[PDB]
């Protein structure tokens, strides 16, 4: 799209590897730093869309 | 003291292996993202130079 199609999202981060014909969407914040993070994206853990 | 923009330095690194602890636990950071490769595989990689 000229303006700008931003339906398709791909993904920068898994916690872990998937095993082959997967099946599961959790969309849940992933963090990096050994601090637990929750609710919003922070410092060592960001939006994984 | 940093050179100017106009003026800018470069130096070079080599023959040593490099640690991305202390870059990522400085406190005035404010944005780092990384294009090619993610921020948190620094450590997982040989650097031709
Ligand atoms: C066949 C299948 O399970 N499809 C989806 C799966 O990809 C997703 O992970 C799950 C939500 O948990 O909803 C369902
Ligand atoms: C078939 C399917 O939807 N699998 C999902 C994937 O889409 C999602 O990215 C991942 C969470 O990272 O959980 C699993």
């Amino acid at each position: 799209k000229v303006s700008g199609n931003y339906n398709y999202l791909y993904r920068l981060f898994r916690k872990s590897n998937l095993k082959p014909f997967e099946r599961d969407i959790s969309t849940e914040i992933y963090q990096a730093g050994n601090k637990p993070c929750n609710g919003v994206a922070g410092f060592n853990c960001y939006f994984p869309l | 003291r940093f050179a100017s923009v106009y003026a800018w330095n470069r130096k070079r690194i080599s023959n040593c292996v490099a640690d991305y602890s202390v870059l990522y636990n400085l406190a005035p950071f404010f944005t780092f993202k990384c294009y090619g490769v993610s921020p948190t595989k620094l450590n997982d990689l040989c650097f031709t130079n």
